[PDB]
């Protein structure tokens, strides 16, 4: 399984 | 931006034997960026419907891909495999060597 | 043996040519068993390994979600970089994640990775400790600065230890007819001359798995690394791999050289020489 979303937005490089 | 130019090696799933079915691999690596154009040739001309891996990469960033199809070898058929990359003037073709 | 689980990303710009592609692939050891393409004619996570396929709707809703969602990130860290560099607009740039953990022989967790590249450059790599980061130019320490501030790594390290462990697990049990099977090498020893007074011989490795494997020519008993050489070791196509090694000899001194080869599969290390 790759690492799940977190519950806030995903945060960009 | 540094760029860094194709291994390829040409070989045979299996042991090659004539007139008995098998793979034909063309595998590049160790390039980038990844964009990558590659052929098989039989005797000069483009095998049509060859297959490859999915993209992937080593740990020093660099692509690598497999090239196959089925092939049945015989001993005059000439084989190989045609690479171009931004890296490259002109195609790079390296032949099929039974023994390599 | 000792297993590991790693997930690698590749994010693409191509101006002109639509927005950036962003495939993913998962790998259990050297075996792929998904991908996700989001230039697919109807993108969404698709299985390569038989025993994966066993998983079910709400397993590949669930990765196809992680990943469309990581496919918009990824544009828009794409176009942060280009700025971070001070790039046009104009050029084609990748951004590549490796992550992932690597279980013992007992299946405990051994330490997990989480590594990031810009074109092809080391960027951005969270440390063994799970907790901090070493950022590789000063455009990286702009994205470390914002990941610190959002706890990014704590939410690595929950996945690493946590989840990412349990999975690979999960996988490893599932597959244990194939992914916790070593596959030796078969070996062979070819001759032919160069010349009147010179001669090749090629120490084959074929079948084996996984790739891991070490192949080494001796003369009287010392290495022979700068005259051996060396094929980059290279799939099948069947799940295997090959390598071979050569050195080219004086004509009559054949005996002189051995062959050895390491791998997982072997029990003890093998020493093979040319049989005419």
């Amino acid at each position: 399984l790759p690492e799940p979303l977190p519950q806030g937005q995903l945060t960009a490089y | 931006m540094i760029q860094r130019t194709p291994k390829i090696q040409v070989y045979s799933r299996h042991p090659a034997e004539n007139g008995k079915s098998n793979f034909l691999n063309c595998y590049v690596s160790g390039f980038h960026p990844s964009d990558i154009e590659v052929d098989l040739l039989k005797n000069g001309e483009r095998i049509e419907k060859v297959e490859h891996s999915d993209l992937s990469f080593s740990k020093d960033w660099s692509f690598y891909l497999l090239y196959y199809t089925e092939f049945t070898p015989t001993e005059k058929d000439e084989y190989a495999c045609r690479v171009n990359h931004v890296t490259l003037s002109q195609p790079k073709i390296v032949k099929w060597d039974r023994d390599m | 043996g000792s297993h590991s689980m790693r997930y690698f990303y590749t994010a693409m710009s191509r101006p002109g040519r639509g927005e950036p592609r962003f495939i993913a692939v998962g790998y259990v050891d050297d075996t792929q068993f998904v991908r996700f393409d989001s230039d697919a004619a109807s993108p969404r996570t698709e299985p390569r390994a038989p025993w994966i396929e066993q998983e079910g709707p709400e397993y590949w809703d669930r990765n196809t979600q992680i990943f469309k969602t990581n496919t918009q990130t990824y544009r828009e860290s794409l176009r942060n970089l280009r700025g971070y560099y001070n790039q046009s607009e104009a050029g084609s740039h990748i951004i590549q994640r490796m992550y992932g953990c690597d279980l013992g022989p007992d299946g405990r967790l051994l330490r997990g990775h989480d590594q990031s590249a810009y074109d092809g450059k080391d960027y951005i790599a969270l440390n063994e400790d799970l907790s901090s980061w070493t950022a590789a130019d000063t455009a990286a320490q702009i994205t470390q600065r914002k990941w610190e501030a959002a706890r990014v790594a704590e939410a690595r390290r929950a996945y690493l230890e946590g989840l990412c462990v349990e999975w690979l697990r999960r996988y490893l049990e599932n597959g244990k007819e194939t992914l916790q099977r070593a596959d030796p090498p078969k070996t062979h020893v070819t001759h032919h001359p160069v010349s009147d007074h010179e001669a090749t011989l090629r120490c084959w490795a074929l079948g084996f798995y996984p790739a891991e494997i070490t192949l080494t020519w001796q003369r009287d008993g010392e290495d022979q690394t700068q005259d051996t050489e060396l094929v980059e070791t290279r799939p099948a196509g069947d799940r295997t791999f090959q390598k071979w090694a050569a050195v080219v000899v004086p004509s009559g001194e054949e005996q002189r050289y051995t062959c050895h080869v390491q791998h997982e599969g072997l029990p003890k290390p093998l020493t093979l020489r040319w049989e005419p």
